[PDB]
């Protein structure tokens, strides 16, 4: 069907703007629908920013009066979003998202890219491995864990074992303090699989564009 | 601006059982062509909104049957007939017939199910983390159900309660739990001070907590 995917930069300093990219493939952004543009604030309001129709025509909400630029380039099939003299009251996800004209029908939404509005510095993570105490080793099942500490900003990716380890796995929302992000991942195996079968955390900070991947050595020899 | 009022705030049903939920808008929603432009949408966890319902009482190309829309004016009502657990999330109403286009607050359906304790495991800092100067504990509370739970730390005996982070991960729709991490984060030098960290949650499913310790420099 038709598919949407957001791309723009995910920090932006305050008083510039935010500018956003929205791709579409399987549809022609010249035919039938209304692209939205909407946004999620943390504490999980969402707000309608505008749209761009098949026809070139737009609206916006007036809550934004004046910041906002809504555009489109046909010879690329995207439509973009600009939004000015951000604050940070403006962090949040943005969601591009069509809807057909005819009858809001067929609603497609991108992933949603987070941006944020902040003065902070791009900061690497540190990976930490966490190895289980001996004494939690001896039963049915055995469970480690990755500790992402000191980014900035949201987001990274973890995976383990590159993704071919997915289930028992439990990855907690980042916590926030001093413009620094820590995130923890929690695995859960089957004890007897551990340590014949390696386990990796693989840690991707697009931001700053690095990546770790941590093998969890267990405590005592390796 | 159309107010868009969803009841209940929260709702929490057993698998197999019936669910249904309320949109109530301040201005009537049906257009000058008979359209009524009200959608709803779900919103699982980590995920954008996705179609359900459209034009009122219109299923959203390719949503499960199990979803019914109805009402008209003002007054909206979205039913589940049988909930999943995958059904799980945050529940949005939507209208497009009023500029500017507005949402509902939402509402969170949750899935009721058997008490779980927790899965609780402890975990020093690292030898890296260790050379940084810097020395995080983590806890990792897993699998839990009801979602209140609670995690103090000792450190040598005694309760703990400065430099701990707390995260909750949403209900999980593979078995309708609830997982927590707690970190207690301190300078490598304090950490090297002490020898007994421990961990200690406490939940309904159990009158005495569950505790788990670790000794710094033994395995």
């Amino acid at each position: 069907r038709v598919q949407l995917q957001q791309s723009g930069p995910g920090l932006v300093k305050p008083s510039q703007s935010l500018s956003l990219t929205c791709t579409v493939t399987g549809y022609s952004i010249t035919s039938d629908f209304a692209w939205n543009w909407i946004r999620q604030f943390p504490g999980n309001k969402l707000e309608w920013m505008g749209y761009i129709n098949y026809s070139g025509f737009t609206s916006h909400n007036p809550s934004l009066k004046s910041r906002i630029s809504i555009t489109r380039d046909t010879s690329k099939n995207q439509f973009f979003l600009q939004l000015n003299s951000v604050t940070t009251e403006d962090t949040a996800t943005y969601y591009c998202a069509g809807l057909l004209w005819y009858d809001g029908g067929a609603g497609s939404w991108g992933q949603g890219t987070l941006v944020t509005v902040s003065a902070a510095k791009t900061t690497a993570p540190s990976v930490y491995p966490l190895a289980p105490v001996c004494g939690d080793t001896t039963g049915s099942s055995v469970t480690l864990g990755c500790l992402v500490k000191g980014y900035f900003p949201e987001p990274v990716t973890l995976t383990w074992n590159s993704g071919s380890l997915s289930s028992g796995v439990h990855t907690f929302p980042a916590v926030l303090q001093s413009d620094l992000y820590t995130l923890s991942s929690s695995v859960t195996v089957t004890s007897s699989t551990w340590p014949s079968q390696s386990i990796t955390c693989n840690v991707a900070h697009p931001a700053s564009s690095t990546k770790v991947d941590k093998k969890i050595e267990p405590r005592g020899p390796t | 601006d159309v107010v868009m009022t969803q009841s209940p705030k929260t709702i929490s049903v057993t698998i197999g059982q019936p669910a249904s939920i309320s949109c109530k808008s301040s201005q009537r929603l049906l257009n000058s062509n008979g359209k009524t432009f009200l959608n709803w949408l779900l919103q699982r966890p980590g995920q954008s909104p996705k179609r359900l319902i459209y034009l009122g009482t219109k299923l959203d190309s390719g949503v499960p049957d199990r979803f019914t829309g109805s009402g008209s004016g003002t007054d909206f009502t979205l039913k589940i007939s049988r909930v999943e657990a995958e059904d799980l999330g945050v529940y949005y109403c939507w209208q497009g017939t009023h500029f500017p286009y507005t949402f509902g607050g939402g509402t969170k359906l949750e899935i009721k199910r058997a008490d779980a304790a927790p899965t609780v495991s402890i975990f020093p800092p690292s030898s890296e983390q260790l050379t940084s100067g810097g020395a995080s504990v983590v806890c990792f509370l897993n699998n839990f159900y009801p979602k209140d739970i609670n995690v103090k730390w000792k450190i040598d005996g005694s309760e703990r309660q400065n430099g701990v982070l707390n995260s909750w991960t949403d209900q999980d729709s593979k078995d309708s739990t609830y997982s927590m991490s707690s970190t207690l984060t301190l300078t490598k030098d304090e950490y090297e001070r002490h020898n007994s960290y421990t961990c200690e949650a406490t939940h309904k499913t159990s009158t005495s907590p569950i505790v788990k310790s670790f000794n710094r420099n033994e395995c």
